[PDB]
């Protein structure tokens, strides 16, 4: 039964010769034998807030999702199909759930390595269906309908909120199924799950400068509703396109042994 | 079922067309007081120009592309509308176009009788704008060079967004469009500007067993609710 | 809008009124 | 004064932002709003208007011949006149329509279309057709017996000269993405009878087909249209 | 009948042996046969918002309308007559309508290509009737009455709202008529439709620097009332001054064939 | 404090803007308004004269 | 206008900040919330399962 | 939130509702 | 009779054989024969706002009033006696009135021509009576009582409001009289009309840099009450100190002919 | 106006009062 839980629950003190009964575990019910029931307790008014375990507080961290250095004289720009599959520290944290519903909050952080130039950059967000650029000076950068954001380098980082643009009501993180309707379609790729493309270029023309532009993209998923939790992935990933597994050669996180072994069970 | 439309002294016997086309859902009226600019009293011929100026019936054969009459360039040199146009500086008028294409029951075809607001024409395969003699044809009107793209690079397939009716020679032989005043300015210049453009385009061409076939299309334009300002001569 | 001119405001994206029956039904 | 700190995204020019900006002409009185007829306050008013499909979008159909489908008297019974794939995405008979051109400014589309066919024969010309709406997923039917089983309408000419065929909205997803998709639907049309003209009407009639969108149509995620894009003459005359 | 429509309309479930009647299509009425009437429906409470199809949401995108690089030692400045005819992606989107009523929101974005200099720029808006400059250092730049905006480069881009300055109550996008009253006047050019001139110079004096100043102007039309929609232009444009047409040599968007062909109509 | 972000057009000097600016002379008492005849409060008063 | 001074920590990008940011798609209508079974609103629901 | 879009707001970290008895007790 | 007029006035429709009477023009009364009275009119609800013709809207434009480049190693600074006599586009617009009462809003715009330096500037406003500096490093710049404003270059331009500091209740734009009480006093110079002195220097010490500092001062008169309108000056000016006239050699704006001639009066 | 001096405010562009009959009719 749904109820508002702000803090962790209290403990009631317990009460020679109590007589309990049997347990139901084979039915798939986690045992609700309270510590009040089983063992000797005291009254603990538990004021421990549960707020940092909330799914909104569990996933809204501006994690680095894209980092490329492009030289400047994909040459002279970079595009990035917005996925959560990129860095496996965030990927395992979002593969805990089956269906996610989040608004991304992209923060493009631009740094320049080698009298530093104050360049101007354009982070055009191309959704799926709109055409993506192929040069630094293509006519797609000057598109009216795409959501370009023009930011310099010596400023705060450019931050835009990308909404929930799945055509379904949640992102299928795991898609047990095939894309399209032709049988050569790729497994585990939902066509609805595609965010778009975040194309960043340098708006300036060709400058004789020897400076490399490192661009970091920080996605903070927010307004997160998450459904159907899953086992946390224990084996190492093999590709961003699928859930293949190989494991380490030995424990921990191996195929034959996820937990690091000990000598015996009576150790 | 047959009907007579008598505006002014001119009358036309017509077929009762169900659902006459009030263009953009509006009926033409005189210029309201809160939308007027020119302060002098507008001359208002209540039956002298508000009458059916039946234009020349154009012959619709099998190979006809279309016809267009830019209003009021069709009517600037005709009658009491043509006297008031060339003796005033402004005008404000709706129109009641009654295109009637009288054919037998053995003729086939379909016309898009469409009334295009602000039909800025184009010329094919040149970067020169159309001249004064290519736009201001007069009573004779103009034949569509390329009616499939409405002679301005747009599409005929989307030309039904405009006020339009169909003359499908099965169902009806007449179409009636009731045009309101369609301009940004409350009055304009009839010798310079042409707000509407009655375009009759045969989508499905004419047909019968004899190859030499012809059906005349009668166009009758009644300028409703005329105002004028700037009376000279 | 902290400017004194009413055209200077942000785009009023609130005009949800329609009248499709001046295009789909321009008839009487 | 007021202690303020700069957030990230400060000084950025987002091209889709909605902020009040500095008026260049102070106490300017614009020209008063005169009631011009036919105001579009929403582009779904433009989409709900019928507009001709180019059903005969083949070769050797120059211009005007692409909007009509010739029903001959030399054609046979149970023959396929046309099939119209319902890809607003792909370059088919729906791309140059009002529903097709305004939706290609968008990415997601959802709603019921509405095909209207109009027979443009003579008054004496009778005969029948059968307009078979195939739902998405199902392939294009080939025989008329295969297609008198779908969502069809057996349409006689000599009685009824225009037929509305409602294309319903059938999708699991709320929306359909426009691509840069097969079997969105098919409207096929078969000769139930032969074309029956007298000896003075033409023995080659025609069909104009329209398509609109119903009042449940919707569109989101705006993009640029593929229908246009690129030399343009006198383009430097705006500067010079 | 006018009514407030915020979301797309619902569907009512339908009801052996219904008997409808004929249809009115030749009268120019789009068929209002509802899906409730024709086919078997269910009750769908349609919550799809129509708000992104609104004309205000359809055209208020800050599209690039002017982009010139001028060298700095029209030399040393540039002027631009404000038209929507410049880039044909916005032009086709505004040629959907006949009469427009929009307040432009010009955003001048200045970038410098080749120790970058921090120049100061002046984007003086010369309306029609006021004189336009002919040099970088003409006396028209110091005009009191013109609406100059002084912006540097290392700052946010200068943004001003140009009002609706047509002398008529809407912009004739298409003007079926001739300018003036002499018969040599140009076709399709309304003298009321002219916005003005956006003249941008570099306020600084002559610096021995080898830097090229690329200036982008972003017009966002806002407070948009639009009238009398039109067929979308299918053929390619031939000039910014008129609506001439040539078409591609072959389909698609050709003169004889707008739609790309297939083999047969029974394909 | 107050989280603020800079819009475009920040730091521009629009010559037709209407903003309060910093008074150079604080608690300055200007010379009191003496009724001078023939005040023009609108330049259409000047135009309506023959 | 409003007299403001910049605090320290102005222009910083704290990766755990909670601020409203500029929406890239204006008047975007997201796909409506369909009731999907088994919503986790707190990760202690995941922990309490055997 | 001074933006006009409700998805643009800061993260609403206030949903303290739980229902653990759809996971620990998914029974009838 | 004084009345609030926000928009231009309406027109009432008129009414075979009306009989008016004579006219009074020789008495110096402009003819109040309304168009309702004389000619045939209609009812025009005139919504044309008159607000841009208001004297506050006619003169509050930040016009350039001072522009000097001073080299930096009056050398190394510049002072400027605040007058409206400087640029004749603003001067003719303020010589329309006899008595003005405006608060100036000075906006000092500093640009540097020839690794640009970020200098600091001081725009000290010296009123009349206080001493004006004679060097860049005089002891008058460090005066406590003068209203110095310290602004850099890479910033927004420094803007201060100078109040109405005439010792009379309005500025005599035209002073039919002589200054002081000695008969050698200059004609047309009111000692009360003097604003002060706007002295701008570079606060920095002597830098071996080859950069020229161009300083623009923008005065926007505001809170404007204006009295006793005048004929607009048609002939070209001859000096800022007086209202002397010479005229062009030929029409227009010549002494013998202000209006450009034509062939005959029956042309 | 967040300044303490009333002359420092923005330009009060609101004085729509007229009296043209001290110029067009300066008579008695």
């Amino acid at each position: 039964i749904e109820s508002i839980i702000k803090t962790a629950t209290d403990t009631v003190k317990s009460e020679l010769g109590v007589v309990p009964s049997l347990n139901a575990v084979e039915t798939g019910a986690t045992s609700n034998t309270e510590p009040e029931e089983a063992i000797q307790t005291r009254t603990v008014i538990n004021q421990h807030g549960v707020s940092e375990t909330l799914v909104e507080n569990f996933l809204s961290r501006a994690a680095l999702v894209s980092k490329r250095s492009f030289e400047y004289k994909d040459k002279n720009f970079f595009k990035w199909t917005i996925n959560t599959r990129s860095f496996v520290q965030l990927r395992r944290k979002l593969e805990l759930f089956t269906y996610l519903r989040f608004d991304a909050e992209i923060t493009i952080l631009t740094t320049v390595a080698v009298g530093l130039p104050d360049l101007t950059l354009q982070a055009m967000f191309v959704p799926t269906g709109a055409l993506t650029p192929e040069k630094q000076d293509s006519f797609h950068w000057q598109s009216g309908s795409n959501a370009s954001v023009f930011f310099k380098i010596s400023d705060p980082p450019a931050r835009i909120t990308i909404p929930f643009m799945c055509i379904n009501s949640a992102y299928s993180v795991f898609y047990d199924g095939f894309a399209g309707f032709e049988k050569n379609g790729l497994y585990g790729i939902n066509p609805a799950d595609t965010i778009g493309n975040l194309c960043v270029r340098i708006v300036n023309e060709h400058q004789p400068v020897g400076f490399t532009v490192t661009v970091r993209v920080y996605m903070k998923p927010k307004h997160i509703k998450a459904w159907a939790p899953r086992p946390p992935r224990t084996l190492p990933y093999m590709s961003i396109a699928n859930a293949n597994y190989k494991g380490k050669e030995r424990a921990p996180n191996a195929l034959s042994a996820i937990i690091g072994n000990r000598d015996s069970v009576k150790t | 079922r047959v009907l007579q439309l008598k505006l002014g002294n001119s009358a036309i016997v017509t077929q009762e067309a169900a659902n006459y086309c009030c263009a953009y859902g509006e009926w033409p009226n005189y210029l309201p007081d809160h939308e007027a600019v020119a302060i002098d009293k507008p001359t208002q011929p209540e039956t002298a120009t508000d009458r059916f100026y039946t234009l020349k019936s154009v012959k619709w054969e099998t190979g006809s592309t279309g016809w267009w009459w830019k209003l009021p360039d069709a009517l600037n040199n005709i009658g009491m509308f043509g006297q008031n146009v060339q003796h005033h500086y402004l005008y404000r008028s709706g129109f009641l176009i009654h295109v009637q294409c009288n054919a037998t029951k053995f003729h086939q075809g379909a016309l898009l009788v469409v009334a295009i607001p602000e039909h800025q024409r184009g010329a094919h395969n040149t970067n020169t704008s159309p001249g004064f003699d290519d736009i201001m044809k007069g009573e004779e009107g103009g034949t569509f060079n390329h009616p499939y793209v409405l002679d301005d690079g747009t599409s005929l397939a989307c030309a039904t967004i405009f006020p339009h009716q169909w003359i499908n020679l099965r169902t009806n032989n007449s179409a009636t469009i009731v045009l309101p005043w369609m301009n940004a300015a409350p009055m304009d210049f009839p010798l310079r500007h042409n707000q509407w453009t009655l375009a009759i385009i045969p989508v499905v061409p004419l047909g019968t067993r004899t190859t030499s076939s012809m059906v005349p299309i009668t166009v009758s334009i009644a300028p409703m609710c005329c105002e004028f300002n700037g009376l000279r001569h | 809008n902290f400017y004194k001119d009413s055209y200077a405001a942000s785009a009023s994206k609130q005009d949800f009124s329609q009248d499709p029956s001046k295009f789909t039904e321009p008839v009487v | 004064g007021v202690p303020t700190y700069l957030l990230p995204g400060s000084g950025q020019f987002l091209t889709t932002d909605d902020h009040s900006s500095a008026p260049a002409l102070p106490c300017f009185n614009p020209t008063p709003e005169m009631h011009i007829p036919g105001q579009v306050r929403n582009m779904l008013e433009v989409v709900q208007v019928e507009s001709m499909m180019e059903i005969n979008n083949t070769e050797s159909a120059v211009g005007m011949e692409r909007l009509k489908v010739d029903i001959s008297a030399l054609t046979d019974v149970d023959q396929l006149l046309f099939n119209i794939p319902l890809d607003i995405q792909l370059d088919g008979p729906l791309r140059n329509t009002l529903v097709g051109n305004i939706s290609r400014y968008y990415t997601h589309w959802s709603g019921s279309l509405e095909m209207t066919f109009m027979f443009c024969g003579s008054f004496m010309a009778a005969g029948k057709l059968i307009l078979c709406y195939t739902p998405p997923g199902g392939s294009c039917p080939t025989t008329r017996e295969t297609a008198m089983l779908g969502t069809h309408i057996v349409w006689d000419f000599g009685l009824q000269s225009s037929v509305t065929l409602i294309i319903p909205w059938i999708s699991g997803s709320h929306y359909r993405m426009f691509n840069n998709n097969a079997n969105v639907g098919y409207v096929t049309c078969f000769m139930q009878t032969n074309l029956i003209v007298p000896s003075e009407s033409s023995d080659t009639c025609s069909l104009i087909g329209f398509i609109a969108a119903k009042d449940d149509f919707s569109l989101r995620l705006m993009r640029d249209s593929p229908d246009i894009g690129q030399h343009l003459h006198a383009a430097e005359a705006a500067y010079q």
